[PDB]
RNA sequence: AAUUAUAUAACUUAUCUAUUAUAUAGUAUAAGUUUGAAAUUUCGGUUGGGGUGACC
RNA sequence: UCUCCAGGCAUACGCGUAUAACAACUCGGAUAACCAUUGUUAGUUAAUCAGAAUAGGCAAUAAUCACACUAUAAAUUA
RNA sequence: GAGCUACCUAAAAACAAUUUUAUGAAUCAACUCGUCUAUGUGGCAAAAUAGUGAGAAGAUUUUUAGGUAGAGGUGAAAAGCCU
RNA sequence: AACUAAUCCUAGCCCUAGCCCUACACAAAUAUAAUUAUACUAUUAUAUAAAUCAAAACAUUUAUCCUACUAAAAGUAUUGGAGAAAGAAAUUCGUAAGGAGCUAUAGAACUAGUACCGCAAGGGAAAGAUGAAAGACUAAUUAAAAGUAAGAACAAGCAAAG
């Protein structure tokens, strides 16, 4: 009887009621542990894919203008409202991004470096190296899936020939062709990790069950008497 | 504390626990009216 | 502790529970609830004018009963179709074709009532 | 049932739902079976008994319990009880009948008053009719009284009964038309809508 | 032992006597003697030579082997050339 | 295809009947396995000339998964049926 | 028409009245017309309680009889 | 009490009473005939009779068939008789170790191909030994036609009979359209296989299907009884008038 | 503890495809090996009773 | 009429005639009176209480007297 | 078999007065729980009564419908709970 | 000098023989929370039987269970921790309505798959007795069980025996 909630085809910037899981799959049987119950939330669809052309335009660098940095209660980082021609879409918001802001959306891969300005989405290939970065997709037109954490911005170590090399916040280096797509600055709420939760009841707010109170080296044959 | 109401009835519940409609959905179900139209029973389900 | 026994019927059950007693319905209900009621779906009573009809209830007990001879269809055809098809084919003016002019239907539809599937009540 | 014992008491009396109550289970009475031909005593048929306290005396049949063979003979047969006895009153004696199973009483010839058995055999006509085994003859079937009380003849209908010609009277007319047909021409209802489609299943 | 079987309703042979000993049909049972090929090295050529020896069976011993087989291995067989035709009958045994 | 045999014997049941199984002849060992056999080549008669196997008509001997997956599937070669054989022979002769 | 019901049984189905074909009637496709193998047993079991009912009604009659030529 | 006739005899009885009866006697042949499928999973005894080791005398042998497993899933494809086998092993080979379940489960691979008759190409599930049958009968098509419905064991496989066979005996002009001369080669090399149209349509029917197929056949709405007593009216009518 | 263990994981050889100059890829399966989620079974004897020892 | 006690009336869920009158005085109420028992006859009334057309396009801005006021767990067919 | 109970999903409810503040704060009802003693021990009760107590805007309590099933489920681990 | 009680005979049942079946019965309702006159949401068995138990434990194994004609070949050949046990074939032979059964604690559980118990799967009773006639007023028969009553007891004791 488990029917996903993530049902809706279509995007839209109206915020969409989600339905809780409580750690269990569509069996109804747990899979995982500690989740259950907190406060209630809609979904706002972010947009992750940050040069989307709008429907009958051309596929070139376009402007967009950001409404309101919000916050979202299904992620760390924060949320931005942002309309260009007659689209709204929500998108992840960098470090200092305010209301009022421009920020551009280029395919052109930039045969020199382009000034990084925080919050505008470029090509890898058109940065240069060195600059902090964030929603990097591993394949061109996949669509951001790593760096969209709060606070969490990776490195672009190296580019050489039609691809490059992205230091992820774990100090693991991943490469990607210089095509894909990367959003520069930090991510914001940098002090997430500064957030203290206090009291047991806010865990439980925040939909986290309490920890269970339950409480390998084989030996070989010739050291087995010094065991 | 005090046992023995553990019954605490509800015909919306028992229609759908041990209906007619339930006890057809999956052939386990099927083969238990088999039992009982072969027994005999007056009440085949709830 | 439930009865299995007794009929399921709407006065049992919660308030959301509700069916029929056998009334056949005579109306539709539209969005927003709203009940119509269609006049050809409530059934009419054809009374004929009993004034002068000299059949009563009882009858004299010193009126002879008649043996019993359960109609059949030879005896409807004999009694209504074998006088025109006879004296017909005397006449030379019969063909399997015009059945029709005897009586006979090819099909039923079109027929305010139609023997099969029956489309009216007793 | 198969435990309801038949009784002088007509079935569904008063006595006999109280002679045989839903919970009774008394011992079944073995009868010998006689098929509806076989049997040949009628209401009004004069018998002889031929054994018991009034062997040798000719009656008049007026009752018969076919599930249990029984010929109930007029004022023979007879013991004696208090009808209508009260907790002020005694009652009043009366003699009571009581039954005689088939083969202590035999049929009665006519014109010779004797004990004669009978067969069965049909007539040129055709009718089944009782023949005596000697002397053969033909025993006419007796007229009895209806049990509920009607005597035709004397019979004079009231209102609400049907006159009897009125009741012979031949109005049907052979056509293939439904009842339903002919009553709303006869009544000259129109009606020229048709039904739309139904998909029997 | 199987008393009655399931399919023919009689008693079974038990097939580890009918691969040890030999039945004589006047009632005695032929066996060797256990150990006979074992650890021949450190035996004494006396021992040895008891070893070797075919050995009768005892009057409870052939009792139950009598049990423990059939009818059938108690018949009289007539093999042409049988080395021991001479002892399926007693001789001189008043007893 | 793999092959198997049953590690108890099945009693026999006569010429007219099947024999009745049990549990324990439910057991098997695999005396051979057909993937691992050493692999025939297929014979096909060609319909056309095709690099490096021959001209049109010939007879060759080809491995079964070239032969099925581009001579027969493309129409270049034929099924070497004794009918066949016959036909292309015959047109070889009076070329 | 004559149908087999999922108990496995032969019964005849009384049709209805519909606005549409039944091969578009999503209530009339619940109703199963066909009775999957595991009635099988259920089938011989219910000609085994029926010939064990009908044998033991025969024999009964002969004893009646018996009782009857006995006393007559 | 006892049944009249043994459980087994059940299915030859139904068979032979109501509509069953009806069905065309050659089909019926088909149901009844039973016939051991040609081996495949165990190697036949050559002989009837061996010469057994321990005792050094000859015994009679005699095959077994091992039980195989048929899933649903190979009525869909071309398995040569393949299936798979449910059975036991004893671990590590002896007798003494215990004994585990095993499933012996054949290879299938996908393959595309083509029926001459038919003038179609087919994607088929398919084993290794399903290939090589059809290359030692010289063609799809003669893989088809020439196996028995017990070695062909497929529903897929007996319905491609039934439209080469039917191909076959109707001549259908349907194949390769304007070419009477590539249609006519076609028909001849498959000449042997021709049998009577009324055969052709029942082959590979299952029972249900068959009875349905009957059912069709015989079905017909009532005749007024108007039609008939008229018919009976003239005919003694016109004797009369004779 | 003894006996197993197509639970997962891995490799190896075949089988079947792709390619390639022999070759590196994969793999509706079979046969091995390694790992061990599990499964099945058991708890010799004599010694005010319990450590160890011992003994048969 | 007096003396004294202090969860009552509705609805939901559930129960299924225990409802009311009469007549009975066996069984049932842990005893009587009387009936909750037995038999017979009756009953609960609703357009407001309660239950039961199709296809597209689109949504940033809580609640709390909603103003001020901050906040955090970020929150309702048109 | 989850109408009890364990946990969960969805839709709903309840919390006066007083003091603090801006709260898993305080006093104390309704409500939830069950500390200590007595009565009871075939009892009113197969775990209650009478007192005395703990919490009482929260990890609170309650209602309705749904989910997870025995080689398993659930578990703020008592090898607790699953009529 | 009698209360409680007792007596009873047929309701049916049992095992065979024989036999394929063609019982599947008005109108209406019903797979919707079955038995609710019409659309909405469409509909679908199972991969190898396991273990107990026997082997005086248990670990390969353990008749029937898991059926293919009778009598013989034969408990033979064979198979097996060669133990417990298991066990053929070739071949031969073969033409056919009854009761030293039960009679109400028995015989079917059965007066009924009911009452009743259980949320459910499921478990599952007890009992009747006049006569030809009750349109003869529903009878009789029996120092007869334990239990009582008629009729409490009267120094002292396995309660009796001499
Ligand atoms: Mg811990
Ligand atoms: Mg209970
Ligand atoms: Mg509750
Ligand atoms: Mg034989
Ligand atoms: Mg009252
Ligand atoms: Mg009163
Ligand atoms: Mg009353
Ligand atoms: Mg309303
Ligand atoms: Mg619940
Ligand atoms: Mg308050
Ligand atoms: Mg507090
Ligand atoms: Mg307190
Ligand atoms: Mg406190
Ligand atoms: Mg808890
Ligand atoms: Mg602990
Ligand atoms: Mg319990
Ligand atoms: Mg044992
Ligand atoms: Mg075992
Ligand atoms: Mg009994
Ligand atoms: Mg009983
Ligand atoms: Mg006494
Ligand atoms: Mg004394």
């Amino acid at each position: 009887k488990f029917v996903s909630w993530k049902s809706r085809t279509k995007y839209t910037v109206k915020p969409v009621k989600m339905r809780k899981s409580g750690g269990r799959d569509h069996t109804g049987r747990i899979r995982v542990h500690g989740i259950g119950g907190g406060h209630k939330q809609n979904y706002r669809m972010i947009d992750f894919l940050r040069f989307r052309p709008e429907k009958e335009k051309a596929p070139e660098p376009f402007e967009e203008k950001v409404v309101v940095v919000r916050y979202d209660p299904c992620r760390s980082a924060d949320i931005a409202l942002v309309a260009g021609g007659s689209r709204k879409r929500w998108i992840i918001a960098t470090e200092n991004m305010k209301a009022g802001d421009t920020i551009l959306n280029s395919n052109h891969i930039g045969r020199m470096a382009v000034a990084a300005q925080e919050g505008d989405a470029h090509p890898l290939g058109a940065l240069p190296v060195g600059t902090l970065i964030n929603n990097v997709e591993s394949e061109p037109g996949r669509g951001a899936q790593y760096i969209r954490a709060a606070g969490t911005c990776g490195v672009l170590l190296r580019k050489v020939n039609g691809t490059a090399i992205i230091q992820l916040p774990s100090k693991r280096q991943m490469q990607v062709l210089e095509s894909c797509t990367a959003t520069v600055g930090r991510v914001s709420n940098v002090n997430h990790n500064q957030r203290v939760i206090g009291k047991a009841g806010r865990n439980r707010w925040l939909g986290k069950r309490p920890n269970s109170g339950l409480w390998k080296i084989r030996p070989l044959p010739p050291m087995k008497s010094y065991v | 504390r005090a046992r023995g109401n553990e019954y605490q009835p509800s015909n919306i519940k028992r229609k759908h626990k041990h209906g007619w409609v339930r006890r057809l959905s999956t052939p386990a179900g099927v083969q238990v009216i088999l039992r009982r139209m072969l027994k005999g029973r007056k009440s085949l389900s709830h | 502790g439930a009865d299995r026994m007794s009929k399921w019927t709407s006065k049992r059950g919660p308030r959301t529970f509700t069916k029929s007693r056998g009334a056949k319905k005579t109306g539709i209900y539209t969005s927003d609830r709203k009940f119509v009621q269609i006049k050809e779906m409530v059934p009419e009573f054809v009374v004929p004018d009993l004034t002068g009809f000299k059949l009563k209830p009882y009858v004299n007990y010193r009126a002879p009963a008649g043996i019993d001879t359960p109609l059949t269809a030879k005896a409807l055809f004999q009694e209504t179709v074998a006088p025109a098809i006879e004296k017909d084919f005397k006449e030379g003016t019969f063909d399997a074709n015009n059945l029709e002019k005897y009586g006979f239907e090819p099909t039923q539809e079109g027929k305010l009532f139609q023997l099969y599937p029956k489309n009216f009540p007793r | 049932s198969p435990f309801y014992r038949y009784g002088m008491s007509r079935p569904g009396s008063i006595a006999d739902k109280r002679k045989n109550p839903p919970w009774s289970r008394r011992r079944p009475v073995v009868v010998e079976p006689i098929s509806d031909e076989d049997w040949h005593l009628f209401c009004g048929d004069m018998v002889e008994i031929l054994e018991g306290k009034d062997a040798g005396k000719q009656g008049k049949v007026v009752q018969v319990v076919r599930q249990r063979n029984w010929v109930v003979l007029e004022g023979l047969n007879t013991h004696y009880r208090y009808i209508g006895r009260t907790k002020d009153h005694r009652g009043t004696m009366i003699a009571s009948e009581a039954p005689l199973l088939h083969h202590q009483v035999k049929l009665v010839d006519p014109v010779d008053r004797k004990p004669t058995e009978i067969q069965w055999r049909f007539t040129e006509a055709g009718e089944r009719v009782r023949v005596s085994t000697r002397s053969g003859r033909i025993i006419p079937k007796p007229e009895f009284p209806r049990a509920d009380g009607i005597v035709p003849e004397t019979w004079t209908d009231g209102p609400k009964d049907t006159s009897v010609e009125d009741a012979l009277e031949r109005t049907y007319v052979p056509r293939l038309k439904t009842l339903e047909e002919d009553v709303m021409e006869a009544m000259g209802i129109q009606e020229t809508r048709r039904f739309k489609k139904v998909y029997w299943y | 032992l199987t008393y009655c079987s399931t399919r023919k309703g009689k008693r079974k042979t038990v097939k580890s006597v009918v691969h040890r000993f030999l039945r004589l049909h006047s009632g005695l049972w032929l066996r060797r003697k256990a150990g006979y090929k074992k650890k021949l090295w450190k035996k004494s050529t006396a021992r040895k030579k008891r070893l070797r020896e075919f050995v009768f069976c005892s009057k409870t011993q052939s009792k139950l082997l009598d049990k423990m087989t059939t009818s059938f291995w108690k018949r009289r067989n007539w093999y042409a050339g049988d080395p021991y035709q001479m002892y399926h009958d007693r001789t001189n045994l008043r007893v | 295809t793999v092959i198997v045999e049953r590690w108890w014997k099945v009693p026999l049941a006569g010429e007219g009947r099947k024999p009745h199984l049990h549990r324990r002849h439910r057991v098997y060992k695999l005396v051979e396995d057909t993937k691992h056999r050493p692999k025939d080549n297929l014979e096909l008669i060609l319909t056309q000339s095709v690099d490096e196997i021959g001209v049109r008509g010939d007879l060759v001997s080809v491995k079964k998964s070239v032969g099925r997956n581009k001579l027969l599937s493309q129409g270049l070669a034929v099924y070497a049926s004794p009918e066949n054989r016959k036909l292309f022979e015959e047109e070889k002769s009076l070329r | 028409a004559w149908r087999r019901d999922i108990f496995g049984r032969i019964v005849w189905h009384k049709f209805k009245q519909w606005p549409i074909p039944w091969y578009l009637n999503k209530r009339y496709n619940r109703r199963r017309f066909f009775a999957m193998p595991y009635v099988d047993r259920f089938i011989r079991l219910r000609i085994e309680k029926h010939a064990r009912i009908e044998a033991r009604k025969r024999s009964l009659q002969k004893k009646k009889e018996k009782i009857l030529h006995a006393k007559f | 009490p006892l049944h009249r006739y043994p459980v087994h005899l059940w299915q030859k009885l139904r068979l032979r009473q109501g509509i069953c009866a009806r069905l065309p006697a050659h089909f019926l042949r088909s149901l009844e005939e039973e016939r051991t499928p040609t081996p495949v999973h165990y190697k036949p005894h050559g002989t009837k009779f061996k010469i057994n080791p321990k005792n050094g005398q000859r015994e009679r042998v005699e095959d077994v068939p091992i039980p195989v497993h048929y899933p649903p899933e190979s009525q869909q494809g071309l398995w040569g008789g393949e299936g798979l086998i449910l059975g036991y092993r004893y671990a590590n080979n002896d007798k003494l170790s215990k004994r585990v379940k095993k499933v012996w489960k054949p290879q299938l691979f996908t393959r595309e191909l083509y029926s001459e008759i038919l003038d179609k190409k087919f994607t088929v599930t398919v084993t290794m030994r399903t290939l090589d049958l059809i290359d030692e009968a010289y063609g799809f098509d003669f893989y088809i036609l020439k196996t028995p419905k017990e070695d062909l064991g497929s529903k897929f496989g007996m319905d491609l009979k039934r439209g080469m066979l039917l191909r076959l005996a109707r001549q259908d002009p349907h194949l390769h359209p304007e070419n009477p001369e590539r249609r006519a080669a076609i028909y001849d090399k498959y000449r042997s296989f021709v049998i009577p149209e009324a055969e052709a349509e029942w082959v590979g029917l299952t029972l249900e299907e068959a009875l349905e197929k009957q059912r069709l056949l015989e079905e017909k709405d009532p005749v007024p009884l108007f039609k008939v007593y008229v018919e009976e009216l003239v005919q003694r009518l016109q004797e009369q008038v004779l």
